[PDB]
């Protein structure tokens, strides 16, 4: 059903913003 | 759809829910007010002023810091009312800007924080404030992830693949992490 | 899909509790 | 001296002392207009000339009950700033009545109180009563009580309450309210004397063969008891009881001071004739479940301490004879760290009869309180009650939105779990 | 002290307030010029809870008479006890609304209300100390339910913490009267269930079974109808405006009959009812005012009982009663029925008495029930309002006076929560 | 306040005016002089002393029809401005009456109208009375109502048409005016009571049994019809209803605007006698397919709102129990999403009756506007007629001659075509 696939999208999304806010501040460790 | 009770708090833990500070900043202790997931089965109005002016801090600051200056913490009743005016407000513009992707914002939902109603708007705010810093935090030579990810796609497959890719990037960034901080 | 739902999930609260 | 201060709050405790206010007046000679044509000492002031005015305080957060005593036939008894009243009621709340239309009347009652105060050379201690159920019965009082104690101090405070019935009751949100008011009945009150109504309902309709009794007779009936209760003070006789020996013994432990009330004999004039109402028989009829001021039964417990205020024509030997018999009865039970029991109090003064009353003129009286385990059971119900509605936090807005927290909820019904703990703990043996 | 300003929209509103203030100056015993003539002293204790006394001991009501068409205001004027009203509480249009709710709403009804929100303010500032408001108006028109309706928002944000008390009466599918009531009744639902504190849903049809089969009046009017609806107006304050042996205002009865915030429909009714026949034949007694109470066939609004369950009831009885005989007889109640009440609310039912009876009986009783069961009056409307916004047939006039298809949405989409909230309480 | 401007154009107009206007002054007690010895105010003003003017407009492009009401017995009724008058007719054509000589009293008519306006502080709307047959009711009344569109704006402009038969024509052109008219009435009207000589005369003959009934008759009914549509306004009753509550609950969608109209009881004096006409018969009556005023067939459409005016000895029960039964007939079909589809409007003021006339005296009367797809039917079959003389392009020549251009025709043929595609459309059932 649909309730699954809303299930997928929501963990993309999840990975998707940790990731970018994990991004987001190694790029400002290594320098 | 107890997921959304479930993906919520994760959500919740998201945005980076510390229950200590959080509870700290509304002046009360923690143990007179449980939060967690199973916080908004009931009526739970202490849980809603927390979770509540979270979400709105960590998506606004400045506009948050005024519209919720003569209300927070609202903790007597002629303070309370501008508090449920001012976020009330709010989530009403927040849903007609999205529209049919938001459950309509009720006043009513916010005299008594509980049932599945109310879960139901805390977490279409819970993916507004995800989704509006994927469309700032992300590059702008990414920024179309975000609205890729607002593209209600309908077909599993292409879900299970969307999951695939983010969950490479996931483990190599995590990976990449480690490099970084050892070397 | 419930397979890389659970990595998923797993990988997200375990890696949340990184300080 | 000996005197006492009577603060009557809510409906409930207005009507009460209205019965108890009549009760002292025809017992004392005293007109309602305050003329009487010594003892009254512990109940009324004498003004100038000839004026007897009540040491008593009315309250209620609502002007109806109080226009009642100002219009009624008593208005020239109490004086016009005793009667205190507000513009709305609690309207069935705790937190309206304790913190947002309570705070605006406590500073007046105080200042009464306190003038009322400075006129006693001796007082004794405060008699409130009030009701569980209610929303200023409640809330009020709990404000009212907790200022008292920061004020006076040491000073013993009585309360006389209507707790609320197992199937008998006349509001819904009532459990709420009646375990709110726990939290201050440990802490600031010397000695809680709970009364069910639908136990003097009971009453009522065995003993004085009244079909339909309303709230008149109900209130005649605690009159009646607390008139018992202060007749030491009030009269000489054989052996006397004031309050402080009576907390002595009553109560063995702090925490430990919910007893129960039962007078004896309650007869309608016409059974009367017939019956032979000794020392013994009425000393009996005491312990008996059936005549019990709130539904509970005292097979179900042990006993701790017993006192026993006999009132009117009492020799010491039967009332040691009597004590004796009960002491060889098995239904009746005790704790074994007391060995001795029995607390008795002897009076001359016969009970009076008030004109118009269901109850007859006999000569021997007898107000027994009894500190029982079985009392537990009560508070065990009620509990039961709330936790059915707070499981799926009913009517709860209503109490957050006036100033409230669910963190005294929860806090509430931990103490009233503690306190029903703690008498199953003293009333195991060793 | 406790005093109850009283407003009256449209015909179906003003007429009922008619009969409520006939009632209601009969109670206390003033005529219909206001000079008191009453025998008891009681009925001058507490007169000023409904009526401002004017120079030379007469009385005027505390009312604020309110429509869009002249007609109605001449008619209230010309009746008997018309000439207690004060003159310039008479605020009406000069059209009508023509059974559109968005010329109610939104453009007649908008320019008039500020003429009823001056009014009110100088009738609420005139009081000592307010309680509520008292709005007696019909859903199924444009002045009643719309106007009402902007009304009751505005009063709201001008007084928050008091009471809003609604005698609304809802269309029936029977007996109906128009062709776009569905769209007003909806439109008018929506605000109802956020600005108002307790909702009296009467309905015609149940009142024209009341007349038909309890008191066999071969040829009902309007007449009767308003008259139960005004017994019941009156028996709910009582206990405000005289003394008893439990008493019981309006914020009392808020804080009892609504366990949250949104379940706040009751359905009223009232005893005794009998005809004239079968009078002689009756023991006015606690219990036969009990039993009647409780029947389902004696309820003032179209819904029946035995289909839901009871959250809360409340019974105010009038007269010189015995509490045994009440509590006696309401656990009676309850226990015999014990499926129709729900089981996480123990004691069910609150009462309260008053002491003094009604003009002519000795002894009387007045129910509220906050009962689950009332969804089906919604449900109706809601099916009836879908049949025709599908097809978006009658939508242009409401669209051509400036509203939009985006409200029409939501109002169906509340009307829809608010069952699913009282079903789900139902389990 | 509430007042009406009726406008009466052409021959057939000006008939039915004199009958109107005749049962308004008998109605409000107004004598034909104009002296009364309020209500009347909807239909007259009251200038100087006594003197009552109507707010009528009587407009004709030939003189005769306005002459003859100049010298009747109601000379002294319309004060000589109002009956406005050309010099040569239109003969049957519509292009006289809208371009060529409508165009030169156009102007005359606007002026008084706006006079008539002026002196109304409640105006209600516009009842235009015509036919449709005509020159001058179709032409001069399509321009007129262009005109007062253009000036007026929102006000509701109620006309009353009669439509030609489908069996009797007494003109030859008819059809092509009465489809041209279509043009207009769609657009700048808002009800349209379109009414059938012949069901007149089938109705006249057989309810009244008046073997020949000439054109008196008829414009009695119609009379009847337009007071009973505005007793509402006029006296008090127990549910009234103004023109807007009207059109708002009888108009479904913009462009379906023709109810029929239908009346009862229409008896003799004899047969009234025998006959108990209360509510639920004549109720039934109304819905019955004999007695509506154009000639169609009921049962081959499906009703879309119907308004019941009320008029006499009514009470709202029987009322509802009568709609009931219609509702449960199964050959009244209704359209689905109008699942309440009735309005009921009830005036206490009974039926009048008119000297010398043909209709009885009743207690009660139903005047019943029902909007039913039927009607399609009739303009089918005139523009069936239509689609005959356009074949053989027979008379245009009179048209083109005067301004008129083929084009027209045509696009008064699409413009019917659509109407009756929009019936059919509306019509159908998800
Ligand atoms: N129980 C009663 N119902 C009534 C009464 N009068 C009217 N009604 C019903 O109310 C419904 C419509 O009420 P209203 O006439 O007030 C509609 P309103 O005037 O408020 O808006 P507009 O008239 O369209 O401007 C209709 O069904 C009536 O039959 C009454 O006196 N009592
Ligand atoms: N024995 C007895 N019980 C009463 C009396 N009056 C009220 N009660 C009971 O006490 C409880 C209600 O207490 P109330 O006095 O009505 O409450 P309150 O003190 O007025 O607080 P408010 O709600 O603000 O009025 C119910 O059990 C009532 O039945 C009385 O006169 N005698
Ligand atoms: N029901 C009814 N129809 C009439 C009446 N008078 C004329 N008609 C009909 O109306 C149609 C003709 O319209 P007319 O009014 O005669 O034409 P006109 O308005 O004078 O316009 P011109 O032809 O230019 O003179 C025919 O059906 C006539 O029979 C009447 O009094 N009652
Ligand atoms: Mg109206
Ligand atoms: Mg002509």
């Amino acid at each position: 059903p649909e309730d699954m696939v809303e299930m997928i999208e929501s963990q993309t999304l999840l990975l998707t913003y940790l990731t970018i806010k994990m991004q987001k501040n190694l790029f400002r460790l290594e320098e | 759809l107890a997921w959304q009770r479930e993906h919520m708090w994760l959500a919740l833990q998201g945005l980076g829910f510390e229950s200590g500070a959080e509870a700290a900043n509304a002046g009360k202790t923690l143990v007179h007010v449980t939060f967690g997931v199973n916080m908004f089965d009931k009526p739970n109005k202490d849980a809603f002023y927390v979770v509540f002016h979270f979400l709105f801090g960590k998506l606004d600051n400045v506009r948050c810091k005024e519209v919720f200056r003569y209300c927070w913490p609202p903790l007597d009743k002629k303070r309370d009312a501008e508090f449920r005016k001012a976020c009330c407000e709010w989530l009403k513009k927040i849903s007609d800007e999205v529209g049919a992707g938001f459950p309509q914002v009720v006043a009513s939902i916010f005299l008594s924080p509980g049932g599945p109603k109310f879960v139901h708007l805390l977490y279409h705010f819970a993916r507004y404030v995800m989704l509006q810093h994927i469309k700032r935090d992300a590059d702008a030579g990414n920024v179309f992830i975000s609205e890729a990810l607002q593209s209600k796609i309908q077909d599993p497959q292409k879900a299970l693949a969307r999951n695939k890719l983010a969950r490479q990037k996931y483990l190599k960034v995590l990976q990449k992490e480690n490099l970084v901080i050892e070397e | 899909v419930v397979t890389c739902i659970r990595e998923n999930e797993e990988l997200l609260k375990e890696l949340f509790s990184s300080p | 001296m000996r005197e006492c201060i009577s603060i009557h709050v809510g409906q409930a405790g207005v009507q009460i002392g209205n019965a108890c206010w009549e009760l002292y007046c025809l017992e004392h000679g005293i007109q309602p207009d305050g003329q009487m044509p010594d003892s009254f000492n512990t109940f009324f002031s004498e003004t100038g000339a000839g004026k007897h005015v009540p040491r008593a305080v009315f309250v209620d957060l609502e002007p109806t009950v109080i226009d009642e005593v100002r219009t009624g036939t008593y208005r020239q008894l109490f004086h016009p700033e005793q009667l205190i009243t507000g513009k709305e009621d609690a309207a069935n709340n705790y937190a309206r009545g304790h913190y947002t239309i309570g705070k605006e009347i406590i500073d007046l009652v105080l200042d009464r109180i306190r003038k009322l105060a400075d006129q006693c050379t001796g007082l004794q201690g405060f008699l409130v009563f009030h009701s569980f159920g209610g929303g200023t019965g409640s809330g009020f009082t709990s404000l009212l009580m907790e200022r008292l104690s920061v004020d006076y101090g040491k000073k013993s405070k009585l309360e006389f309450s209507i707790y609320p019935a197992p199937q008998v009751s006349t509001a819904v949100v009532e459990p709420y309210n009646s375990i709110l008011t726990t939290h201050t009945t440990l802490e600031h009150s010397d000695c809680a004397f709970m009364v069910d109504n639908e136990a003097i309902y009971d009453i009522c309709r065995r003993n004085l063969d009244i079909e339909r009794p309303t709230y008149t007779n109900l209130n005649r009936l605690i009159s009646q008891i607390v008139s018992s209760i202060t007749a030491s003070l009030r009269f000489d006789g054989a052996l006397n009881v004031d309050l402080t020996e009576f907390q002595t013994n009553l109560v063995p432990y702090p925490r430990i001071h919910f007893p129960l009330a039962t007078y004896a004999p309650v007869i309608s004039a016409e059974k009367a004739y017939h019956e032979q109402l000794s020392v013994a028989e009425i000393t009996n009829a005491c312990f008996e479940p059936a005549n019990q001021m709130v539904k509970c039964d005292p097979r179900h417990g042990k006993y701790m301490a017993c006192c026993l205020l006999y009132r009117g024509d009492v020799v010491p030997k039967d009332v040691n004879a009597a004590i004796a018999t009960i002491k060889t009865k098995r239904s009746i039970q005790f704790v074994d760290w007391c060995p001795t029991g029995f607390k008795v109090g002897i009076n001359y003064q016969p009970p009076t009869v008030v004109p118009g009353g269901d109850l007859a003129k006999v000569q021997r009286a007898v107000c027994m309180l009894s500190n029982t385990t079985a009392i537990a059971e009560a508070w065990a119900r009620l509990d039961h009650k709330f936790d059915l509605m707070y499981a799926k936090r009913a009517f709860v807005h209503w109490y957050v939105g006036e100033g409230m927290e669910e963190g005294e909820f929860s806090e509430a019904r931990e103490d009233m779990a503690a306190l029903e703990k703690d008498y199953e703990e003293v009333g195991v043996d060793s | 002290m406790r005093e109850i300003v009283h407003i009256q929209a449209g015909q179906c509103g003003n007429q009922i307030g008619a009969k409520f203030w006939e009632v209601i100056s009969d109670e206390h015993g003033i005529d219909p010029t206001g000079s008191y003539h009453g025998d008891s002293d009681l009925q001058l204790e507490r007169i000023n809870v409904y009526y401002n006394e004017a120079t030379g001991n007469k009385y005027v009501p505390r009312a604020i008479l309110v429509d869009l068409e002249p007609g109605t205001m001449d008619s209230v004027r010309s009746g008997p006890f018309g000439q207690i009203f004060r003159p310039d509480n008479f605020v009406f249009g000069q059209s009508g609304a023509g059974n559109n709710w968005a010329k109610g709403h939104y453009t007649e009804g908008a320019e008039l209300v500020d003429s009823v929100l001056d009014v009110v303010r100088k009738e609420s500032e005139s009081c000592d100390c307010l309680q509520g408001f008292q709005l007696t108006h019909s859903l199924g028109g444009g002045t009643g339910s719309g106007m009402g309706t902007l009304l009751i928002s505005k009063i709201r944000e001008e007084y928050p913490d008091r009471i809003m008390n609604t005698f609304s009466v809802m269309p029936s599918p029977k007996v109906s009267d128009t062709v776009v009531e569905p769209y007003n009744a909806t439109l008018s639902v929506h605000q109802l269930v956020e600005n108002t504190d307790e909702t009296y849903c009467i309905d015609n049809e149940a009142l024209y079974d009341i007349c038909f089969r309890t008191l066999k009046l071969t040829t009902p009017t309007y007449g009767d109808l308003n008259h139960l609806v005004s017994a019941t107006m009156s028996g709910v304050t009582t206990c405000l405006r005289f003394p008893g042996q439990l008493n019981a205002d309006l914020r009392k009865l808020a804080v009892n009959m609504v366990p949250f915030p949104r379940l706040h429909f009751f359905m009223p009714g009232f005893a005794p009812l009998t005809s004239r026949g079968s009078q002689q034949y009756r023991a006015l007694t606690v219990p036969e005012l009990t039993q009647q109470m409780f029947d389902s066939k004696n309820m003032m609004a179209a819904c029946d009982p035995r289909h839901g369950r009871y959250l809360t009831v409340a019974a105010i009885f009038r007269g010189r009663m015995s509490m045994k005989e009440v509590d006696e007889q309401m656990l009676n109640v309850q226990n015999k029925n014990s499926s129709y009440f729900v089981e996480w609310i123990p004691n069910n039912v609150k009462t309260a008495v008053c002491d003094i009876p009604p003009r002519g009986l000795k002894m009387s009783a007045t129910f509220i029930g906050n009962s689950t069961a009332i969804q089906e009056l919604f449900k109706r409307i809601s099916e009836q309002f879908t049949a025709m916004f599908r097809r978006k047939a009658f939508l242009h006039w409401y669209t051509g006076e400036g509203m939009d298809e985006m409200e029409f949405t939501e109002a169906e989409s509340n009307m829809n929560d608010l069952v699913s909230e009282y079903q789900q309480y139902q389990d």
